[PDB]
């Protein structure tokens, strides 16, 4: 058999990957790059085999020929006798979150406010809200809609990076990896929690997992769910219990991609690795947990219960869905 | 809506 080479985005992911590699007896080894796009390039060169991707990045990877292998499956909402690995994925709800105290703010008054995004090119942080905003404004000048933002991966001198904070030292402002304080789901929610932004584009789970003691992280440990509201597309504001009726979109779950020629090997190795290190895995929590990283969603989202098999051997367009692919394509016409 | 971006 062959070893599988995972691609870690940034140094925190690299550290977790190295622990995984050690624990797996080098069945998995690590390549690292500074951004998700550069990891996608390492895979296209054959210098890494695989990584797990948000759906917007799956679109970039899929245009370049890489294929989905296994998808994240989180805790099911409904009763299922199906094993996690065989359960169909349900998608997650992209939402726009504001502070309840910022009382005039709705979907229809977002112009010139400050925004927090997971990163450019990700589903809930970018493709869904900016695709909606382009469409509703009739303008491609989405870089002039919010007065200032943190949108990791944008030009660091531009308004879209003005709120990003970089690392402990203030280096790497706006880089699209976990070194940037406001990167990703939890970074973008922290950007709103600290009132750096007026609105965060994240998903429903983010708000629940970082409030009401669900996180003990310093910035999160005192946040209360009732101090947030979701913005609905009809201009109303709801409590964060109502995400099923006040979301922007339903997103396809993050998923592992690989070259087509290494997908079956990558699949087999991952099914075995999650049996050792997954939720209830033989060696988790004793030795290593693949789907934990103290809330920082490194390599995989912390709320992943397993990686699940895909039905229909889907192409990337099948896995993302036609409507979403079409939405991304429309937005990318602007740049 | 066609080629690889790299
Ligand atoms: C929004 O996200 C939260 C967090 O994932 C969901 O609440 C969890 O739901 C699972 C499955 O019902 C429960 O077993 C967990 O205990 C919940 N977690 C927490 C921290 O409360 C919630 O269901 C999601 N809302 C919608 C509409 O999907
Ligand atoms: C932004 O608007 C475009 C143009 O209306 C939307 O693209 C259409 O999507 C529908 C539903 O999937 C398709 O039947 C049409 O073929 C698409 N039109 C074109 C011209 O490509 C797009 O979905 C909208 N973006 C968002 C995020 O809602
Ligand atoms: C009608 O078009 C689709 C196709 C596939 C889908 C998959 C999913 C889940 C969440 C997934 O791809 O992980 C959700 C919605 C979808 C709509
Ligand atoms: C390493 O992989 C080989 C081949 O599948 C297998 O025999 C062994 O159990 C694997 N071990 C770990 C610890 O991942
Ligand atoms: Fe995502
Ligand atoms: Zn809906
Ligand atoms: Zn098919």
């Amino acid at each position: 058999y062959t070893r599988v080479v995972w691609c870690a985005v940034g140094p925190e992911e690299q550290k977790k990957c190295q622990q995984w590699s050690q624990q797996s007896g080098q069945n998995v080894t690590c390549a690292t790059a500074s951004t998700t796009d550069d990891c996608i390039v390492l895979v296209l060169k054959g210098e890494a085999d695989a990584l797990n991707l948000d759906g917007g990045y799956i679109y970039t990877a899929g245009k370049c020929g890489l294929v989905p292998v296994l998808a994240e499956n989180r805790k099911s909402s409904k009763h299922s006798s199906l094993d996690c690995v065989l359960r169909p994925t349900e998608g997650y709800l992209a939402v726009a979150v504001v502070k309840k105290a910022n009382e005039g703010l709705t979907w229809n008054s977002l112009k010139d406010k400050k925004s927090c995004h997971t990163a450019v090119d990700r589903t809930a942080g970018w493709n869904i809200p900016m695709g909606l905003i382009v469409n509703q404004t009739g303008s491609c000048a989405f870089d002039e809609f919010f007065s200032q933002s943190c949108a990791p991966g944008a030009d660091p001198k531009s308004r879209l990076c003005a709120l990003c904070a970089g690392d402990d030292q203030g280096l790497d402002k706006c880089v699209p990896n976990s070194k940037e304080k406001y990167y990703g789901y939890t970074g973008a929610f922290r950007c709103l929690a600290e009132d750096v932004g007026d609105v965060a584009f994240v998903k429903n789970d983010t708000v629940w997992e970082n409030t009401n003691g669900e996180s003990t992280a310093d910035w999160a440990k005192n946040l209360k769910r009732e101090d947030f509201r979701l913005l609905c597309l009809d201009g109303t504001r709801k409590p964060v219990t109502e995400a099923q009726s006040c979301h922007l979109a339903v997103a396809p779950n993050h998923a592992v991609v690989s070259r087509s020629d290494r997908a079956a090997h990558v699949e087999q190795v991952l099914l075995h690795q999650q049996a050792l290190f997954g939720k209830n895995g033989k060696n988790c929590p004793d030795k290593f947990c693949l789907f934990k990283s103290e809330t920082k969603n490194l390599l995989f989202n912390d709320n992943t219960e397993c990686l699940a098999k895909l039905g229909g051997r889907p192409t990337y367009e099948e896995y993302l869905g036609t409507e979403y692919v079409t939405a991304i394509a429309n937005l990318k016409k602007c740049s | 809506l066609e080629a690889c971006a790299f």
